[PDB]
């Protein structure tokens, strides 16, 4: 059938085959997660050290966009980098016209239209990535993940990459503990435990922990990475509980 | 692997002569018969209307007879829809020549142009050769009366006499017998109406299913005068032959 | 066959491989390069006495010190020749300096290896794919005489002797031992005639064989045909003496 | 009215010896009856033992000089590391200038 | 099957069969090894001839004063990319008074590639470049893949018989990183790395051509006497 | 058919008869019945409203859509296509003839324009022809009252009496025997209703039967008294009550 | 193609578009070119036995390019039309710009280049036409004769035949026309041209067109009486 | 064979792409009920339960396009989001030209034309959604228009979209035929909403809560979507009746 | 100033009853230099007569254009252009080039085929419909004829009383104007017969 041969064809299944294959690609790549705090947002990512040759903490997935939007991706790696770079262009134009760093629900909206356009056009193949992104803007804390359907939603917590079953199971607890989420500092420790628990499905090669946050309280309303001591204290806690 | 010759006539046929061109000859043959007789005394273009029944008001219909110029006219056979686009193209080019040189465009030149357009369709892209054949009646001042027919292929050839479309063969062989270089206008008109009757199953072949026209130099001062015979004047010609 | 995007599981493009097959079909062109000059010989080829051998040409000067021979698909080569001429005169304008034979080839390869059914970074005016070889020979001041083999698969290779066409297979082996650093001018002339004779059925005679040379002093010079005739005759004397 | 093309004075002097070449320029750069800068360089080495100075309007100077440096850089690059001679540089400059005669 | 004749349809695998085939030209390419210390970074590459009489053709292209690359895989695809790295360097310098960073280069190269496999037609790529350069943080080594995946390593090898070079880098990581401020001991190290990939071939000045860019050294391609000491 | 020369429509079909056009004909046919009768001092065109939910406001479906205020059109076939064609047709009508002669097109001229569009729309390898056939009814003083059929091939012809839709067989035969051009418009309005019953009777309220006439000038639809020279729209739209009244005057 | 890749280069390395173009030519009429030492004669088969046509008004296969250049062709007539005009444009362009008469050699390149360029362009094909381009260059007593083929290349020929029965017709030329003796007189040249044509045309004054070009821009069409004179003289020699 | 699949004409007379489009709509399992009130126009639709999606107050499905115009989607979210943007672009265009926002019928008509165009385009496929535009026009008053993938629109006294649309259609039908008025006579928008909730519950034969419904109300001069708690307040009054 | 004033020349049209007159001078001069005593200015496409003043190149290019457009019309419509239709077309076409305008003053004249009325109209540079039944006057001497004709004007004249009036008006006005002189031609169209009259004048 004409569904296998070409993208963006109504099939009785309701979705073209190409959308289904894409979904499988998304999973490939390590776990990335997001956690909405009572103040901010916490983004936390497993970075697999493949080899010793591979240099520590420099080949980082997380890229910073604007000063207040942290972006991270799992799936087809080249598709996602190419995507961040596209979204930058979207972001710059917004700031010329309107003289404001782009708000998050607005930012989501723009990106969404672009993916959708490729699932109506055969000539341009879709994206194959789930982008977890957000930060702290005027309209407060926000957290969106964007599916390659082209649909997006907000989320109190979200999960992508192979460890997603575990990460979701865990997240339910953070909600019992506090339905507005943990205070930014606390949240980071507990985030670190989630990463290690997702590392059992990614235990083939070792890893290095990386967490970043955008939070009003302690990050200054701007996105900066957890580094040094604050990182090390998280590193010790996760090790101690997985034992 | 494969995935070729499924969109474009750019890709050559296994055959070496386009397959697409052949399909075009077929269109023309579902259409009616048109008759050109070339004579120094004039040209006659007479054709059976494709259109049929009294339910359609055929008297009204003008769907095969077009003047390009006040000297040049066509009998058209093949697709009606494709023809319409082409009638308008002809008028624009012809009338631009008339502006540029303030001289009637010569018949041979006009036809040449339109043949280059037909050719363009196949040479470039996958556009179809237009499945229309025209008989041009024309008077150039040098060569007197000139009769051409053009193929959907993109070429034209002159003809002392021609038949096209349906029942090509039958018409031609009768036309060969009674053929004269000194053929009167009078005689040319009659000859066609007998030929038309033998190629159609209608023996009477109504006036309202007959299109007739005559390009005459019989008119005042040897001047070319185009005379489309109204259906009521066809009707009188029926009675003359006594086939009514 | 397959698209410009389409790559073989071997690794190499389909188009490129099919292109190599043509060169064998094209004319036998042999060069020997030496430091007093490069000598080029081609079978001009007769197939009928009606055909006028003399009128057609296979070696063409692109520059006043650079000549070219073509083997392969002669349809494609019309463009190639015209691009080349343009390139050489562009540099002669801009810089007023010797036409490096290296720089001329490099210009040639941008033009040749840029096929694509639609590109979005680059002007596509090609679809498929310039499957023609040229032996690009000359002198350029800095680095003396050069001879390159222009290749439709990729980067040109510098050669000291090269043999292409129908007679390549036999010639090329021969050229391994017989090419040496003691070939003077006089020798190089004789040798090309020798190989050409053995490997082609078409009898070596001047009406279907021709020689050419590049001496910096006189520029790229296509030889008169009387000259050519004398050389074929000396050759015969030495083959029949041994 | 935006004044089409300015001025900045100064004076240059090129003298061709017979084993050497000197090109000299003063360090005084002026606009009107101010000294913009008492000390400012304007004689620039573009590589391959060629020095250039384009004296008059400083904007027209600066922009030409850059496009000249680029031209030397990319000639070597494209010509597998081969010296740009003085005559080819002269010719080249001529064309840039003629291109900005309009 | 239809997914290696397209480039607009996701395979069931999840990534184009065409992108995987492309990789194979890389392995047919010349065996080239790349490695670094913080201070300097060295590429050692095999040049290949096509006949005995044929001279060797350089497999290291100089991009700029402070940069160059070594290529393994398709030549046509190469010409476009060599020009694009020059376009980037020339812009950064003229406009911003700043030479290009290797960090920046790789990322812009990812995006361009990816855009041309996504669109109908265009040019997918089939060449791997191991690009060295000297930036602010000293000499680095980046690996360019035609797939559009960039990683900074202290050592990799692409081409054929990559097993022997791979063992070499894996051993001598700890010994070579520590060795610093020595371009010479590190160049020597690369000739020894390549010795393992090769089988039944002379290691000679003609075969090997070595490039270096770092704090001390600008980009220089060493041939003849320049590599004779370290062999 | 569904040939390899029909995967793209730029190319000629092996039979010398385009693929696509035969597919268009099917669409028209499956369409609901409409019919047109040309009279000495009129044209009556008549159709049934497409059946929809009784919640749906089928008032909003106006089968009869004017091209210009004195010239109207009716269809059978695909409804979506029809609204789109109609938008194009309206634009070209004004642009080409009202900006250089200051007035509505003659019936003949406007008809010619629609017919051309449809050809162009099959030539391209993208565009497909509309799913409909039109009947175009209008009036002018230069060439009388007129009724045509335009086919989806892109060609037009005039018709004394014509019908499209699924009931076209039933209607044509009836028209022929019961009516001759000698009869007035007035007579025809009854006849047309009776032919529309033949197709399928049921409910015959003017809420589901749509009847328009093109005839005498409407002083009421001129909308202004003006110069005595101006004439109101020849076209007049009937209300459901009048339609209802001809059943009581049948 | 929606996603059909229409690209073509062939696994044998020579595109199919060029291959099929050669068949198209063969089907078309035969045309022959034979040059003396002082004239070029172009013999072409006209279809003229055919029912009721008027030959005058029917566009002649020889077509005047210039006042010293002619062109005749084999293949499809349609394909040939566009070329006539392009070639006509070029004849006055060359004169405009270089301000010299047309060179018979220069002009051939232009004709070649059209078909050729179209090998190496999407959406266009090599034309299915082989042609014979002949004339006498001004200020020279050299006769000039070429043959160009659909691929878009040329070669110069003492004598050559294109279109139908190319082997059979050329066989007569090999034995009875020579490079060693080309016909000295024009009249004799017409005579051997005519003799070849009888093989494939078998008489018919209208059916045979012979156009002689004599030095220095004198282009003349051979008289119907002279065509007939030649035929008769041949038929006598066959008795003997 | 090949053309059936793609969007170029089929032998059938009715493209299979339109059929396929309706099948896609029912996957989401989203009911609607829309009525004409006296001064209002009431739309209610099935709210997916928020897992953690967006704000749990409103998991958005009804989108305020402009003052008065609101739009409910039944069928795929990607196409939903696309549809909404195109509608907002169109409303600005019209506003600039004429000084007013689009009347509801015109806007339904604009969208029709664009879906149909999209099928003539070989490479492009049409919409997958069913869009019910609702508004209180100033000159046309209460208005409902449902525009389908086909390129076809029509007006409504009342309507239901979804898989169990028929059960709602029956219930409404008998009520409006008995009542002999095509609107809810109530002047107060509160009472119209209250009527609608009751009918919805009954028709599908299941109770509802606040997190199971999303309600948009269109009145003169504005469009507004009720609070999570506002839907609950109405619900309660019926409940203790 | 205007290029139309450099060549001068006039057209005048008057109404009768079911008959029209339209007349001009045959002088075309370019200032001093009289070039032609026979340059026509009134042209006809069938029964709709088109009189044209002003700039000389512009006259010829537009006559050819308006030839062009009514030739398209006659074949399409299959019927003779009307006086009325033609008027509307002329105006629209002068506004097409608003900038780089046309430097002419055309006069449309005719007898309606269906209504039988005598009709005349005038246009400005960039074209507008100017109705005024009695006369439309044009050219450099436009004022001379405005006053002259209105004093002499008597309504809906017979063919023969009309001939006298337009003759008298053209004759005195011309001699009182430098750029108008040499010969005259008058088209008296009775209803559809055209008698075509060269007038004698004392040529200087």
């Amino acid at each position: 059938t004409g569904y296998d041969l070409s993208n963006s064809v109504f099939s009785p299944d309701g979705r073209n085959f190409q959308v289904e294959y894409a979904v499988k690609a998304v999973e490939n790549g390590t776990t990335s997660i997001g956690i909405k705090c009572n103040d901010g947002v916490v983004f936390a990512v497993e970075k697999l050290i493949t080899s010793k040759l591979l240099v520590p903490q420099k080949n980082v997935k997380i890229q910073v966009v604007d000063r207040h939007i942290g972006c991270v991706y799992s799936g087809l790696i080249p598709d996602g980098r190419h995507l961040v770079n596209r979204g930058r262009e979207e972001a710059a134009s917004f700031k010329k016209l309107y003289k404001t760093p782009i708000p998050i629900p607005a930012f989501a909206d723009r990106l969404g239209q672009y993916v959708q356009a490729h699932t109506l056009y055969n000539s341009v193949r879709p994206f194959g990535v789930s982008t977890i992104f957000g930060g702290v803007d005027k309209n407060g804390a926000h957290l969106y993940m964007l599916e390659p359907s082209g649909s997006y939603w907000g989320y109190k917590g979200a999960a992508t990459g192979k460890g997603r079953q575990s990460a979701k199971a865990e997240l339910e607890k953070l909600v019992d503990h506090h339905p507005e989420g943990l205070s930014a500092r606390e949240a980071v420790k507990q985030a670190a435990k989630i990463i290690y628990l997702a590392h059992e499905d990614n235990k083939e090669k070792d890893f290095e922990l990386e967490i970043s946050w955008c939070s009003l309280s302690e990050t200054n309303g701007l996105h900066k990475f957890v580094k040094g001591d604050l990182l090390q204290e998280a590193i010790d806690f996760a090790q101690k509980e997985i034992n | 692997g494969s995935r070729r010759y499924d969109s474009r006539t750019t890709i050559f046929s296994p055959e070496g002569r386009l397959y697409q061109v052949e399909y075009a000859l077929e269109s023309i043959s579902h259409a009616g018969t048109a008759i050109g007789i070339m004579a120094s005394d004039g040209i006659v273009l007479a054709a059976e209307r494709k259109v049929t029944s009294t339910l359609l008001e055929q008297d009204t219909s003008t769907e095969k007879l077009y003047k390009l110029n006040d000297k040049i006219a066509v009998a058209v056979a093949g697709l009606t829809a494709d023809a319409e686009i082409l009638i308008n193209t002809a008028r624009i080019h012809a009338q631009n020549y008339l502006k540029t040189y303030n001289e009637d465009i010569p018949v041979e030149i006009l036809v040449r142009r339109l043949s280059d357009i037909k050719q363009g369709y196949t040479q470039h892209g996958g556009l179809r050769p237009f499945g229309v054949s025209f008989i041009y009646a024309g008077y150039d001042d040098r060569y007197g009366y000139q009769l051409y027919t053009s193929n959907p292929s993109g070429n034209y050839t002159g003809w002392k006499a021609i038949s096209v479309g349906a029942n090509t063969s039958a018409a031609q062989t009768l036309l060969q017998m009674d053929y004269k270089d000194d053929m009167k206008v009078d005689d040319a008109i009659e000859l066609a109406l007998k030929t038309l009757s033998k190629t159609t199953d209608s023996s009477a072949l109504t006036y309202d299913r007959l299109e007739f026209a005559t390009i005459r130099k019989g008119a005042n001062d040897g001047e070319v005068y185009q005379k489309i015979f109204k259906p009521q004047e066809i009707k009188d010609i029926l009675v003359k032959t006594g086939i009514t | 066959d397959r698209g410009v995007s389409t790559f073989s599981p071997e690794g190499r493009l389909f188009q490129v491989e099919y292109s190599l097959e043509a060169i064998k079909l094209g004319s036998t062109a042999i060069g020997i390069a030496t430091k007093e000059g490069v000598v080029l010989g081609v079978e001009k080829r007769a197939t009928s006495p009606l055909l006028e051998s003399d009128s057609i040409e296979k070696i063409v000067e692109i520059d006043r010190h650079i000549g070219c021979a073509m083997s392969g698909l002669t349809a494609d080569a019309r463009s190639m020749i015209e691009h080349a001429r343009t390139a050489a005169v562009t540099h002669n304008l801009y810089y007023d300096e010797d036409i490096n034979v290296e720089s001329l080839t490099q210009s040639v390869c941008d033009l040749a290896l840029r096929f694509g059914e639609g590109a979005s970074g680059e002007e596509r005016l090609m679809s498929r794919p310039f499957g023609v070889a040229l032996l690009i020979a000359g002198h350029d001041a800095d680095d003396g005489y050069q001879l390159f083999h222009a290749e439709p698969s990729g980067t040109f290779y510098r050669y000291n002797a090269k043999a292409i066409g129908s007679g390549s297979e036999g010639a090329q082996a021969e050229l391994l031992n017989e090419w040496h650093s003691s070939l003077t001018l006089k020798e190089a002339e004789l040798l090309v005639l020798k190989i050409l004779k053995q490997v082609m059925e078409e009898k070596l005679d001047e009406n279907n064989a021709q020689l050419s040379c590049i001496t910096k002093q006189d520029g790229f010079k296509i030889y008169d045909n009387e000259k050519t005739a004398e050389l074929i005759k000396e050759l015969k004397e030495k083959e029949a003496a041994e | 009215q935006f004044n089409p093309y300015g001025d900045n004075g100064g004076t240059i002097l090129g003298i061709a010896g017979e084993d050497f070449a000197v090109l000299a320029g003063d360090t005084r750069n002026i606009t009107d009856y101010s000294i913009n800068s008492r000390y400012e360089p304007k004689v620039f080495d573009c590589g391959d033992n060629i020095v250039m100075s384009a004296n008059g309007f400083a904007a027209d100077g600066d922009a030409l000089v850059k496009r000249f440096k680029n031209s030397v850089k990319w000639y070597h690059f494209d010509h597998n590391d081969k010296k740009l001679s003085i005559n080819s540089a002269a010719r080249n400059i001529q064309h840039l200038l003629y291109g900005k005669r309009f | 099957n239809n997914y290696d004749g397209d480039t607009v349809t996701f395979s069931p695998t999840g990534r184009l069969f065409q992108v995987e085939y492309a990789l194979e030209a890389i392995k047919q390419g010349s065996v080239t090894v790349g490695l670094r210390s913080n201070t300097h970074a060295v590429l050692v590459a095999l040049k290949r001839n096509a006949d005995e009489l044929s001279s060797y053709q350089k497999k290291i292209i100089k991009c700029d004063e402070h940069m160059g690359l070594s290529l393994a895989g398709l030549a046509p695809d190469a010409r476009v990319l060599s020009n694009y790295l020059r376009q980037q360097c020339n812009y950064s310098s003229l406009v911003f008074n700043r030479k290009l960073a290797v960090e920046r280069a790789g990322h812009l190269l990812c995006d361009k590639a990816q855009k041309n496999t996504q669109s109908y037609g265009g040019r997918p790529y089939g060449v791997g470049l191991l690009i060295i350069g000297y930036d602010k943080s000293g000499a680095h080594l980046l690996e360019f893949q035609p797939s559009g995946n960039v990683t900074e390593l202290y050592g990799t090898a692409i081409g054929a018989r990559s097993q022997g070079a791979k063992t070499y880098l894996e051993r001598t990581l700890d010994t070579f990183i520590k060795i610093d401020g020595n371009p010479d001991e590190l160049i020597k190290a690369g000739v020894e790395a390549i010795s393992q990939s090769l089988r039944d071939e002379s290691l000679t000045v003609d075969n090997l051509s070595i490039a270096i860019v770092g704090k001390d050294t600008p980009f220089t391609i060493y041939d003849g006497e320049a590599v004779a000491k370290y062999i | 058919m569904t040939d390899r020369y029909s995967f793209s429509l730029t190319t000629f079909s092996p039979s010398g008869k385009l693929g696509q056009i035969d597919y268009a004909l099917t669409a028209v046919k499956q369409g609901v019945t409409s019919l047109g009768i040309k009279a000495t001092n009129g044209v009556v065109i008549a159709t049934e409203k497409k059946s929809s939910s009784p919640l749906a406001m089928s008032e909003t479906l106006s089968k009869v859509s004017l091209l210009t205020p004195d010239i109207g059109a009716v269809y059978s076939g695909m409804g979506p296509d029809y609204r789109v064609l109609v938008d194009k047709s309206r634009k070209v009508a004004h642009t080409s003839y009202k900006r250089i002669y200051g007035e509505y097109p003659p019936t003949k001229l406007l008809v010619s324009e629609v017919a051309k569009i449809m050809q162009e729309a099959t030539q391209s390898g993208g565009v497909r022809p509309f799913g409909v056939s039109l009947l175009i009814a209008g009036h002018d003083e230069f060439n009388g009252f007129s009724l045509y059929q335009v086919d989806p091939s892109g060609s037009y012809f005039p018709w004394k009496a014509t019908a499209i839709g699924k009931g076209s067989v039933a209607a044509k035969t009836f028209l022929e025997k019961r009516w001759n051009d000698e009869l007035e418009l007035e007579d025809a309005i009854h006849i047309a209703l009776l032919t529309l019953k033949e197709s399928v009777e049921g409910e015959f309220n003017g809420d589901t039967i749509e009847l328009a006439i093109i005839g005498d000038e409407n002083p009421d639809l001129l909308g202004y008294t003006g110069i005595p020279t101006d004439k109101g729209p020849r076209f007049r739209k009937l209300t459901s009550q009048e339609i209802n009244d001809r059943l009581e005057a049948l | 193609g929606y996603d059909r890749a229409l690209s073509i280069f062939s696994p044998d390395g020579h595109i199919f578009q060029v291959e099929y173009a050669l068949e198209a030519v063969k089907r078309g009429t035969c045309a022959v070119g034979v040059k003396g030492k002082n004239c070029v004669v172009l013999g072409c088969e006209r279809r003229s036995t055919l029912k009721l046509q008027d030959t005058r008004i029917t566009p002649s296969k020889v077509s005047k390019i210039d006042s010293h250049v002619v062109l005749s062709f084999s293949g499809l007539n349609a394909d040939s039309r566009i070329l006539i005009e392009k070639a006509r444009v070029e004849a006055q362009s060359h004169r405009l710009t270089l301000e010299d008469p047309v060179t018979v050699e220069y002009l051939t390149r232009y004709v070649a280049g059209v078909q050729q360029r179209y090998t190496q362009s999407g959406g266009v094909r090599p034309f299915g036409v082989s042609t014979l381009i002949a004339g006498f260059d001004p200020r020279d007593d050299e006769p000039k004769l070429y043959q160009t083929e659909p691929s878009g290349i040329y070669s110069s020929w003492s004598a050559q035949t294109i279109g139908r029965n190319s082997k059979t017709v050329r066989e007569f030329l090999e034995k009875n026309y020579d490079r060693k003796e080309p016909p000295a007189t024009v009249e004799e040249c017409v005579k051997l041209t005519v003799r070849s044509l009888l093989e494939v045309v078998q008489t018919g004054a209208k059916n045979i067109e012979i156009t002689v070009v004599k030095p220095d821009s004198d282009i003349v069409a051979l008289s119907s009486e002279e065509i007939n004179q030649y035929v008769t003289q041949i038929e006598q020699e066959k008795q003997e | 064979g090949y053309d059936r699949h793609i969007t170029i004409f089929s032998p059938e007379g009715r493209l299979y792409q339109v059929e396929y489009a309706f099948k896609a709509t029912n996957q989401t399992n989203i009911n609607s009920l829309a009525v004409r009130g006296k001064d209002c126009t009431v739309v209610i639709s099935q709210k997916k339960v928020p897992d953690k999606l967006l704000d749990p107050t409103t998991v958005s499905y009804i989108f305020c396009i402009s003052r008065t115009i609101g739009m409910v989607v039944n069928g795929p979210i990607p196409d939903a989001r696309n549809a909404a943007l195109r509608a907002k672009a169109e409303a600005a265009e019209f506003r600039y030209k004429y000084g007013y926002d689009m009347p509801c019928d015109v806007l339904a008509k604009r969208m029709a034309n664009l879906s149909q165009i999209y099928t003539q385009r070989a490479y492009m496929r049409p919409l997958g959604v069913i869009l019910t535009f609702v508004s209180v026009d100033e000159e046309l008053g209460p208005s409902i228009y449902k525009t389908d993938p086909a390129g076809y629109y029509v007006g409504y006294k009342a309507t239901a979209t979804g898989p169990k649309q028929q059960e709602i259609t029956t219930n409404l039908e008998n009520h409006f035929k008995k009542s002999k008025i095509d609107h809810i006579n109530e002047e107060s928008w509160e009472k119209v909403v209250e009527f609608a909730i009751t009918h919805m519950i009954d028709a599908l034969g299941t109770e509802f809560s606040k997190n199971d419904l999303e309600v948009g109300v269109a009145t003169k001069d504005k469009f507004f979507t009720l609070s999570a708690e506002n839907i609950e307040e109405r619900l309660v009054a019926i409940a203790e009746q | 100033s205007d290029p139309s004033s450099i060549n001068g020349g006039i057209v005048v049209a008057m109404t009768g009853k079911d008959c029209v007159a339209i007349a001009c001078d045959l002088r075309l001069g370019s200032q001093s230099l009289g070039v032609s005593n026979k340059f026509e200015k009134i042209f006809h496409y069938g029964h709709v007569f088109l009189g044209i003043t002003g700039l000389a190149t512009d006259v010829t290019t537009l006559n050819e254009m308006f030839r062009y457009k009514t030739n398209l019309y006659k074949l399409k419509e299959e019927r003779a252009i009307e006086p009325e239709t033609f008027t509307q077309l002329v105006s629209s076409s002068l506004y097409e080039r608003r900038f780089g305008p046309y430097f002419v003053g055309p006069v449309v004249a005719g007898i309606n085929s269906k209504s039988g009325k005598p009709f005349i109209a005038g246009f400005d540079l960039i074209g507008c419909i100017d109705e005024a039944k009695d006369f439309i006057v044009s050219g450099t001497a436009s004022d001379q004829l405005f006053g002259m004709c209105e004093s002499l004007y008597e309504p809906n004249l017979e063919p023969e009383d009309l001939f006298e009036t337009i003759s008298q008006a053209l004759l005195n006005a011309a001699d009182r104007d430098a750029l108008s002189g040499w010969g005259a031609v008058v088209y008296i169209i009775k209803k559809d017969e055209v008698v075509k009259r060269y007038l004698k004048m004392r040529q200087d």
